[PDB]
């Protein structure tokens, strides 16, 4: 009797906060937004294509000076290129070629690298011996690793395959903080431009802001009928871009705690791998499994451009801080540089 | 003293109706050649995400390209008895007929051997010095088609006809140029797909003592075994049935220097070469096969 | 990183010797190498370069077709062989790293030194020396034959130091960068033809003999060396 | 290449290096055959790789071929999220117990535990991925089978069965049952084999099936298939 | 025996979410109008700026 009554305390309870979700609603964002001038149409051509890759890529990542790239395939490789003249920085061959995320630090000091075994491995990219060595291997996750981001110094969180996130301390190497409250495998992460609040997506069709600080979830954000693979933050941390295997993305908010804006297409029936903003947070870049890349309108609903380069499945996207490119992975083994 | 021509009707036996026959045959093989080696170009051009033999068979789709645009010329001397052509053309049409005749040849034996090396030193789990060279090989053994025809009056008619100022190699330039483009390629082309099924069904044999094939199992693999034999041996015959004739004449025309007889029939000749630039028409669906 | 190197030693003129250095504690196999000598006289200058993948091999448009330069990854040593000494071919000769990338540092460590004795851009110093007082900061000057600053911005000047008894120890590179383990007090600007170095408080290991460098475009030439005692 | 400054000229140097390190280590990567190797709980996987976390690579060689061998069985988690990692390995080494067909499953006393390992069989031999990689069923503890099948007739794991309860019966049956699970007969092959807990003719198999496989993607490519 | 501990987990982080303060979807709608109109200028991608400035051109 006590476990139905306790069932039916957290029905009314989500009732209750569904009411309230209901009541803080006067006017969806296809209706303020409404008298704006159109985007129009948005046309990139591909600048550079960085050739190099022998396999699948799964990751990449933008340095904070917007020129320096890092990018992980499963050929076992972790390559640095050089935007602007195409040339390959460095070349760091991976202990394990089940790779499927990489992240550059913010100082560009290091790289981070994760996958099917279930370690974070970090690298130092400027040393005094002239070669990239391995400075150290976080373990402790059970399942697999899907996404990893440094923090402003010596810190990284990590997000895994077995609904627990860890934010840890490279100068130590155990977890400082372990976020748990998902019930299926956590995909993508996201973190703020203040890079004190952070969110996780999960497999649940679910997402969570957690506080790096306490350690603790603050709000949970549904809405999704299937897996969640990207999420991404609006430029002044107060929004989210979260895309899913329904071929849908979907724009919530941290203070009205509600959805917005719902990107879909009929003619689009492909899930959604990669998902970004610009540096304005007017233009939405959207992967696709349907070999291109869309990018959307935020703050309206019609399409602007359509990326169509690869001939694969586009896996990961990536805009600079300064904001004069976008660089495109897919599985054919090459990025391109659209502008 | 008494040249044989190559191209020229008297047209004595019919009123033209044999140049209508000839043209309508003509200009079918040229379209269909044209039509189907173009759309085979463009279908292998257009998957290239991967390697497996993509780029000695478009030698060979230009080759046949070369055939059907060298076509016309003789299309239209058909028409006129004599060679009223200007006295270059002589220098240059048969030149590069046989410039690419060569080449088809070639390029057929080093796919076939590509094909068996790849499959006998396993590939998973050397091209354009190939390529130059078999266009290499080709100019220079044909280079002797384009000097030596004189155009000469036999009646008055202009024949456009060959003549060997050497009259020693008449005989050891056939010679060589039959036992290295047509019997060197053959042997290779025999050679390798034989290798090729002698692997297949070496295989085979050594898992069906190892019980890996349940029934109906084993009636799906037979289903496959002679339908690759019955390609391996398509390509085996279509070769010696196609590029046999054009060398057949050839050893004819030569040993026609002694018999001093009418072997060759008037318009013999080019019904053969008729029969060859089909082969032009062919190669973009034997090589194509499967798609 | 250690870099040691020998063959030095008094040698009669018109014979040959071989200069050998050895690397230890680095990828040597992936480090560019120079040859930088500097004669009594107070004198750097560039003498020859070798690239990471043995290719691309550079000499001074002085000793070009005598000297050879040459390297072996599997022993770690780089050697130069020397024929047909001349007398003005006495110095100490140092053994110069250089790594190149988007953001490296070319001349971060030198070699040694070796005594041996026998029995174009310029770049110059303002002064050869400036008097020193530790409270106010001290500033030096260098001037170059054309502007050293490219067309894909980077501006290719030095800045050594070398201390009485040691060898030279770059401190800046492209005239806006600090390199590591150099206190931040120095500071280099500049713009075009001419630029500036200042340091702000001058200290016991301050002083020496500071030069110039540019590497625009090859042969590599330094400057007089200001001193600053 | 001619506006090109001294470091710039270096830089693209040390890039051209790189890309030649890099065609070199994937050419050595090409040559070498990668299997992943499935089951179910207590299928036989352990003696399986013993005869012959996250992922638990296995390096071995077998008359001048290398093998790797990718056993994903300790990693519980969604299949539909890192299956396609293994998308274009040479072959699936399938692993399952003849034994199983009177033992039921600990979470759940039903299904015998035998329709649980054919659902797995259905779910990875029917994959968008793997819709033309071959399969190595091994078909384990055949011995231990011979005993269990003279005590229990095999028709309390199959109610449709019809048939005498001998070896060499019962085990056709199964093995039809699991290779009838296949929908694309042409595009992909299952070599079934019966291997015991003893047997050192394993690897042997695995050497002339993984080189049919080769041969076949071979005569695909070129066109002669 | 574990599994009445979690629900009551979820019951006390449903009620902590439960109080957190909501502003209406208008506000927030006019903070990212707002913010989207002030950064039109400086963003690469959203208007063609002439290739002067551009580096990879
Ligand atoms: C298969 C062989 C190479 C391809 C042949 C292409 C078909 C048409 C071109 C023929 O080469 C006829 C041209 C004149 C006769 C030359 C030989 C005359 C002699 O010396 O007896």
């Amino acid at each position: 009797s006590e476990l139905d009554q306790l069932r039916q305390e957290a029905e009314q309870l989500k009732n209750q906060i569904r009411d309230a979700r209901k009541a803080c609603a006067d006017a969806t964002l296809s209706q303020i937004t409404n008298n704006i001038d159109p985007v129009g149409r948005i046309q990139m051509r591909t600048r550079r294509t960085l050739r190099g890759h022998l396999a699948k890529i799964y990751a990449m990542h933008w340095g904070t000076d917007s020129r320096l790239l890092v990018s992980a395939s499963q050929d076992g490789k972790l390559i640095i290129w050089d935007s602007y003249t195409t040339n390959k920085v460095h070349a760091i061959p991976l202990r394990s070629s089940w790779v499927m995320t990489c992240a550059y630090a913010p100082s560009g000091n290091y790289v981070a690298c994760g996958g099917l075994d279930n370690i974070c491995s970090i690298y130092n990219l400027k040393t005094r011996e002239g070669n990239v060595r391995v400075s150290r291997e976080l373990a402790g996750h059970t399942g697999y690793l899907s996404c990893c981001r440094f923090l402003d110094d010596n810190q990284i969180v990590t997000s895994s395959g077995d609904t627990t996130c860890a934010l840890w301390d490279i100068e130590t190497g155990q977890q400082t903080t372990t976020f748990t409250g998902h019930t299926g495998d956590v995909m993508s992460l996201s973190l703020a431009p203040d890079t004190r609040l952070f969110v996780s997506g999960a497999c649940d069709a679910s997402a969570k802001l957690w506080d790096v600080r306490e350690g603790m979830c603050r709000q949970t954000f549904t809405g999704h009928e299937s897996d969640i693979n990207a999420i991404c933050f609006f430029p002044n941390g107060n929004a989210f871009a979260t895309g899913s295997d329904d071929a849908t993305c979907r724009l919530f908010d941290l203070r009205a705690d509600q959805e917005l804006m719902t990107y879909s297409h009929d003619n689009i029936i492909c899930g959604i791998t990669s998902v970004s903003f610009s540096k304005s947070g007017r233009l939405l870049l959207a992967g696709y499994d349907d070999f291109n890349c869309n990018v959307w309108d935020a703050l309206k609903a019609d399409r602007a451009g359509v990326l169509a380069g690869h001939d694969n499945r586009v896996s990961c996207l990536g805009v600079t801080d300064d904001g004069m490119a976008v660089a495109t992975g897919s599985w054919d083994s090459f990025l391109k540089i659209w502008n | 003293r008494t040249r044989f021509p190559f191209f020229s009707d008297v047209k004595g036996d019919h009123r033209l109706v044999l140049a209508a026959v000839e043209t309508t045959v003509l200009v079918l093989i040229f379209a269909v050649s044209l039509l189907g080696n173009v759309c085979a170009l463009v279908l292998v051009a257009r998957r290239r995400r991967r390697g497996a033999t993509a780029c000695l068979v478009l030698n060979l789709f230009c080759a046949d390209l070369l055939f059907i645009s060298a076509i016309p010329l003789v299309l239209a001397v058909r028409w006129t008895e004599a060679w009223l052509l200007g006295p270059v053309a002589c220098h240059l049409l048969f030149y590069v007929m046989t410039l690419s005749g060569s080449v088809t040849i070639l390029t057929l034996a080093a796919v076939s051997l590509e094909r068996m090396v790849c499959i006998v030193h396993l590939q998973r789990g050397a091209r354009a010095v190939l390529l130059a060279l078999i266009w290499g090989y080709s100019a220079v053994a044909a280079l002797p088609l384009c000097v030596f025809f004189r155009v000469v009056p036999q009646r008055e008619i202009s024949i456009c006809t060959l003549i060997w100022p050497t009259i020693p190699g008449e005989i050891s330039w056939d010679v060589s140029f039959v036992t290295l483009n047509f019997l060197v390629p053959g042997l290779v082309i025999v050679i390798s797909y034989s290798k090729i099924l002698q692997i297949t069904k070496a295989s085979r044999k050594r898992l069906t003592v190892s019980l890996a094939y349940s029934e109906s199992h084993q009636i799906r693999v037979s289903q496959q075994d002679f339908r690759l034999f019955r390609t391996l041996f398509l390509l085996m015959v279509s070769f010696f049935i196609m590029w046999s004739p054009i060398i057949i004449t050839i050893l004819l025309i030569l040993i026609q220097n002694f018999k001093q007889d009418l072997v060759i029939w008037p318009s013999l000749f080019f019904w053969v070469v008729a029969f060859t630039f089909a082969n032009s028409a062919l190669n973009p669906i034997l090589y194509n096969m499967t798609l | 990183v250690q870099l040691v190197e020998s063959g030095g030693g008094l040698v009669q003129p018109g014979g040959s010797r071989k200069l050998s250095c050895s690397a230890s504690g680095f990828a040597f196999s992936s480090f560019g190498m120079h040859w930088v000598r500097q004669a009594p006289e107070k004198g750097l200058e560039w003498v020859a370069y070798i690239s990471s993948g043995s290719g691309t091999i550079y000499y001074a448009d002085t000793v070009k077709g005598r000297f050879t330069i040459s390297r072996d990854d599997p022993k770690n040593t780089l050697f130069l062989q020397m024929t047909s000494l001349r007398s003005e071919d006495t110095a100490m000769y140092y053994c110069v790293r250089s790594i190149y990338y988007y953001g490296s540092s070319p001349f971060d460590f030198w070699g040694q030194g070796t005594t041996l004795t026998v029995s174009d851009i310029v770049m110059t110093q303002a002064t050869s020396s400036v008097p020193v007082t530790p409270g106010e900061s001290v500033s030096i000057s260098c001037r170059s034959s054309k502007s050293l600053l490219h067309s894909n911005g980077n501006t290719y000047l030095y800045w050594f130091l070398q201390r009485p008894g040691q060898s030279p120890q770059l401190l800046i590179y492209r005239m806006s960068n600090l390199a590591s383990g150099v206190p931040d007090r120095f500071s280099g600007s500049g713009s075009g033809t001419a630029f500036t170095l200042t340091i702000s408080r001058l200290e016991a290991e301050d002083v020496g003999v500071y030069y110039c460098m540019q590497h625009l475009e090859y042969p590599l030439t330094f400057g007089a060396g200001t001193k600053l005692e | 290449g001619c506006t090109l400054s001294a470091e710039d000229k270096a830089a693209v140097e040390r890039s051209k290096m790189i890309d030649r390190n890099l065609r070199e280590d994937g050419e050595k990567a090409a040559r070498e055959v990668k299997l992943l190797l499935l089951g179910a709980g207590e299928s036989g996987k352990s003696t399986i790789v013993k005869q012959m976390t996250g992922i638990v690579e296995t390096h071995f060689t077998f008359k001048d071929l290398h093998f790797k061998m990718f056993d994903v069985g300790g990693q519980r988690s969604e299949r539909k999220k890192w299956i396609h990692c293994f998308e274009g390995v040479t072959a699936i080494i399938f692993c399952v117990a003849l034994s199983d067909y009177d033992l039921v499953l600990a979470e759940d006393e039903e299904m015998n535990r035998m329709h649980e390992s054919m659902k797995l069989f259905d779910s990875i031999c029917n994959n968008k991925w793997f819709t033309d990689t071959s399969i190595i069923l091994f078909l384990n503890k055949k011995d231990l089978f011979e005993e269990k099948i003279k005590k229990s007739p095999l028709t309390i794991c199959y109610p449709e069965y019809a048939g005498s309860n001998t070896y060499e019966e019962a085990a056709a049956y199964i093995q039809c049952q699991f290779e009838d699970l296949n929908k694309r007969k042409d595009t992909k092959e299952i070599y079934t084999h019966f291997t015991c807990a003893t047997d050192t003719k394993n690897v042997q198999f695995v050497f002339d099936a993984v080189t049919d496989v080769i041969i076949k993607n071979n005569l695909k490519d070129c066109g002669l298939f | 025996t574990a599994s009445i501990a979690q629900a009551r987990k979820l019951v006390e982080q449903l009620k902590m979410e439960a109080n957190i303060d909501r502003i209406k979807v208008s506000k927030a709608a006019a903070d990212l109008m707002a913010y989207c109109e002030a950064h039109a200028k400086e963003d690469p991608l959203l208007t063609p700026v002439p290739a002067s400035e551009n580096p990879f051109r």
